[PDB]
């Protein structure tokens, strides 16, 4: 006679059909249980006796150790919803907490039942189809096929809001002034009455979503606030976490590291300060999730500080839709770097880091990019718009910087915030070739199979030298050869290479790197008052670059 | 054909399914731009809500067609494109007007209009939709499906392409002079007349399309004027090579003669006709950078001729037209974009040059979407077909920022190459 709401279309992929998976028997105990339960349902609708015609089966296996004075009923559809088309996605963004409107009301109804409530097409229930355990060999067995969105098949997610928000339609109509988002489950009444008209309002609905045929626990009150929800912690002016459970373990398996990092690059969010670049090398080198991964010297030093900074919990706030965005940053140590968005001084309404895994040679500046740009693209989602930048860098240091510099770049306009550390520049390589500068030659070779190899130079001053190198490389060298220069050079000189590759990582001028020798050299060319840098075709034999070949080991003197 | 008030059934690929293309957050501006937009679209019938037994979803942003007061919603069917093809069985079968490269004026009009007349098969709409988002996830996301041939779908123009000549036609007729060919959304009306009057062609054109209902918006500022100026009047001839130059002087270091020799070097990739040695004795010893050496008299020949062997082109006038036509973009000096379009590394079908500068054009991004959009409409009008980017920008910001000086109506591909710094020497 009656379902409601209307029924979502649905089918299955083309040329596909659906599970069979027959019958796995256990005795005759907990099919009474079940027995209850499936005609407790059997009522009109939930579900239906299945003629002898029934095809498919995906079975139903009674597991009430889930459940106490109840014995639950959980089927398992994983042949069905392999067959099942799919659908528009059910969102998993968790609506950042960050990016929440300040509320004097909120309210929360269950409704996971409701999906047992909604009609299925017609025509996709006759694969939803599941078989009770009778008593005999003979032919007749309990057939019972569903008349609902059946709690764990494919798209009941799916059909279930889109009928949910196809029910809200009118209550959301008549009530233009009421809030009303969904998680899954979680029915998010929100709005701006004393408790006592908001539950005026929330009854009418849960009589709306009553007269729509749903669920409510109760004609009880409702709300529990704070909540619980997605790891937050939801009290009005305030939104954090707290489940922190951090190891003081003896060992500590890559397992119980990535839960380490995954927790911290939670609290990460909203907590001033966490740091965890160190912790993360640790994956390096291993597969098995229960294994030896030695920590190390400084690892035990981040654990150490934000050990600290969660001893006093942390407070967000919510979002003034009227109110301008806000974001500084400063560089927490080296390489990382730490962030946080305002709307008023100290009111917070989240935090966050940022390293540079990307690369293997940058400097302050690019990473003060890549970190203004990870927020951005933060911001848009959170809240729809890009904040204002405040951050430790004047103008000079970085449009001296994003011109020479030969990647496009565009910083929505910032604002020099005199807070130390600086980000600045520690070296600029003259761009013009030095006079009187003496000028050295260099060069590095290794024979691409073996450990030791050698680096050395030829000046116009008349000097030459050769140095020999234990356990290098080819490339590796060439950068000793730079190095070797630079090392017995006076404060101001020019250098000539022919590796393309030595060019490129110092005139990149670099200034943090975990290449031991790179960050030599990044350091002399801070002693260094000028430094010219320049290259030449490799044997090609240029005057001076002809010297250093020969001079270096020519497959063998032989 | 032309199939009047009827369907005309569209299709897919050998083993291809319906785009999943995830949607990229919007600000809240573009958002309700195209809540706007998209509500109207539905009033007027052209597109319609979404229930989940559709899990199709191609992109889409919004822009400005123009900087007007007017936003503009601008569909991404890319990849919904790619797995459609059925149509080159075409009435016709003329490759592209090797001309239209040629002509004094370019006059580029966009019929996108046309297009929200024809109704699409409603068998097809599913794979159209597409997903207005929302801010921070609050809520599921709008979803519409087209319900008309689509602009920028890559099958629109094909389904309604009968009707198009059946409307050129009598224009193509009596003005026959006149080049028309037509590249996804627009035409790309071409001629040699003076300025004053190639205008009033395009604009008899204009009120011609109008006059049968296809309408254009494409107006330039005014009714009927006189005084000259750049606009969207692509003037194929004028637009010329930004050759490889080497410097002149009468003060030449080491370095200086250094320099020279690494990029005359490097230039022997390109054309192996070219010498050096001579060029390279100079050098002979270990001097100074700075030293000052008189530029010989049997060497001054060499980069003197080789300044000659570089302007003449090499091997490589040869575009296949089922190979990718790729560009790339070194961002020099200041102000100044380089760029070059090859099929294959070292043998550039064509080598140009952007620049600006800094008014309201004040930073990379917009100068680099620019330089873009700039290659691309070129590519069009010499290949009728748009190349494949390689930018010098960390695809973060690209993605952040692409859309907010972006006025064309279609969507290179781009991938974001990481580095050059020695390319960089004018290319
Ligand atoms: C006390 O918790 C809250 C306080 C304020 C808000 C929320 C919850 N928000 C919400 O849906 O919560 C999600 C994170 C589950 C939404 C809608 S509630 C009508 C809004 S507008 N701000
Ligand atoms: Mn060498």
């Amino acid at each position: 006679p009656i379902s409601p709401i209307e029924t979502v279309p649905v089918k299955l992929k083309p040329g596909m059909d659906g599970p069979k998976v027959k019958q796995w028997p256990l005795t005759e105990e907990k099919i009474k249980a079940l027995v209850e339960i499936c005609t407790e349902m059997e009522k009109e609708g939930k579900i239906s006796k299945i003629g002898p015609e029934n095809p498919y089966n995906t079975p139903v296996f009674a597991i009430k150790k889930k459940d106490s004075t109840k014995w639950r009923k959980l089927v398992d559809f994983r042949e069905l919803n392999k067959r099942t088309q799919d659908f528009w996605e059910v969102q998993l963004g968790i609506p950042h907490p960050a990016g929440l409107k300040k509320n004097k009301s909120v309210t929360v109804l269950d409704v996971g039942d409701a999906y047992f409530s909604v009609p299925l097409d017609e025509d996709f229930r006759k694969y939803t189809a599941f078989t009770i355990p009778s008593i005999n060999n003979e032919t007749p067995g309990i057939r019972y096929q569903y008349n609902v969105l059946p709690q764990g098949w494919k798209g009941s997610p799916a059909i279930f809001q889109s009928s949910m928000t196809k029910i809200l339609e009118p209550f959301k109509k008549q009530n233009p002034d009421i809030v009303i988002c969904q998680y899954m489950d979680d029915l998010y009444v929100g709005s701006d009455l004393e408790i006592g008209q908001h539950r005026t309002k929330i009854e009418e609905l849960r009589q709306h979503l009553l007269r729509w045929g749903l669920t409510t626990p109760d004609k009880k009150h409702q709300k529990e606030p704070p909540f619980l929800w997605m790891g937050y912690e939801l009290h009005p002016d305030k939104w954090t976490v707290q489940p922190i459970v951090l190891p003081e373990k003896d060992s500590w398996t890559v397992n119980d590291i990535q839960k380490l990092v995954g927790k911290l690059n939670w609290a990460s969010q909203i907590y001033p300060g966490i740091k965890v670049r160190q912790l993360s090398k640790l994956l390096r080198g291993t597969k098995a999730l229960t294994e030896v991964i030695p920590l190390t010297e400084e690892a035990e030093l981040e654990l150490a500080e934000n050990r600290e900074i969660l001893k006093e919990p942390v407070h967000g706030v919510y979002y003034d839709p009227s109110k301008d965005l806000i974001a500084e940053i400063q560089k927490q140590g080296q390489g990382q770097w730490t962030y946080q968005i305002y709307q008023e001084p100290f009111k917070n309404l989240k935090t966050g880091k940022y390293a540079r895994m990307r690369g293997a040679h940058t400097n302050d500046v690019k990473q003060l990019t890549e970190a203004v740009q990870k927020i951005t693209t933060e911001s848009i989602v959170i809240w729809g718009k890009t904040p204002k930048f405040k951050l430790p860098i004047q103008k000079e240091t970085w449009e001296t910087w994003w011109t020479e510099y030969w990647q496009a770049t565009w910083i929505p306009e910032w604002e020099f915030v005199n807070t130390p550390p600086l980000v600045k520049l520690w070296y600029q390589l003259e761009k013009e070739p030095i006079v009187g500068a003496e000028t050295f030659y260099v060069d590095g070779a290794a024979n691409r199979e073996t450990k030791l190899g050698k680096a050395g130079y030829v000046t116009n001053k008349g000097r030459q030298k050769v140095v020999p190198l234990t356990n290098t490389t080819n490339q590796k060298t060439e950068l000793q050869a730079i190095y070797l220069a630079l090392q017995d050079s006076g404060l101001e000189v020019n250098i000539v290479t022919d590796s393309q590759y030595a060019l490129g990582i110092i005139q990149a001028q670099p200034d943090k790197s975990e290449s031991e020798l790179v960050n030599q050299i990044i350091e002399q060319l801070i002693k260094k008052e000028k430094v010219y840098l320049a290259w030449v075709p490799a044997h090609k034999g240029i005057g001076g670059n002809e010297q250093v070949d020969k001079l270096v080991s020519a497959g063998i003197r032989k | 054909p032309i199939s009047p008030i009827e369907t005309v059934p569209v299709k897919l690929k050998p083993g291809m399914d319906g785009p999943k293309v995830k949607q990229w957050p919007l600000t809240e501006e573009k958002i309700k731009a195209l809540v706007e937009i998209c509500t109207e679209m539905e009033k007027e019938g052209k597109i319609s809500k979404i229930g989940p037994e559709n899990p199709y979803n191609t992109p889409v942003f919004a822009i400005k067609k123009k900087d007007s007061t007017k936003w503009r919603k601008l569909v991404d069917f890319r990849e919904l494109n790619k797995r459609t093809q059925d149509f080159w069985e075409v009435q016709l079968g003329i490759p592209h007007p090797a001309g239209l490269k040629k002509n004094k004026s370019v006059t580029v009009l966009d019929v996108g209009d046309a297009y929200f007349s024809v109704p699409l098969d409603e068998d097809f709409r599913k794979y159209t939709a597409f997903t207005i988002p929302s801010i921070n996830n609050e809520t599921p996301g709008i979803r519409y499906q087209y319900n008309v041939l689509p602009q920028g779908w890559k099958g629109s123009p094909a389904i309604f392409q009968s009707s198009m000549t059946k409307i050129l036609e009598p224009f193509k007729k009596q003005n026959p002079d006149i080049v028309i060919c037509q590249y996804m959304d627009d035409l790309y009306v071409g001629s040699d007349l003076e300025i004053g009057q190639h205008r009033t062609k395009i604009e008899e054109l204009r009120q011609h399309l109008l006059r049968w209902g296809l309408t254009t918006p494409d107006k330039k500022h005014q009714k009927e004027p006189p005084f000259l100026w750049m606009g969207y009047e692509l003037h194929p001839d004028k637009w010329t090579v930004q050759p490889i130059v080497l410097p002149e002087k009468d003060s030449w270091t080491v370095n200086d003669i250094q320099k020279l020799v690494g990029k005359l070097n490097w230039a022997s990739q390109i054309y192996p006709g070219i010498k050096v040695r001579q060029l390279s004795k100079l050098l002979r010893g270990t001097k100074a950078l700075t030293e000052v050496i008189p530029l010989t008299e049997e060497a001054e020949l060499e980069l003197a001729e080789n300044r000659e062997i570089l302007k003449e082109p090499v091997h490589g006038v040869y575009y296949d037209p089922s190979k990718d036509l790729i560009a790339e973009i070194q961002k020099q000096g200041q102000g100044q974009w380089t760029y070059q379009i090859y099929q294959e590394p070292f043998k550039n079908l064509k080598t140009g040059k952007y620049a600006r500068m800094r008014g309201a054009h004040t930073n990379d991004v917009k100068q680099l979407t620019e330089a873009v959009q700039k290659i691309t409409t070129e590519s069009i009008v010499i290949w009728g077909k748009t190349p494949k980017f390689k930018l010098p920008i960390q695809k973060e910001t690209w993605e952040t920022w692409w859309t907010e000086y972006w006025q064309a109506t279609w969507i290179p591909e781009w991938e974001f190459v990481n580095t050059p710094p020695l390319v960089k020497l004018w290319y």
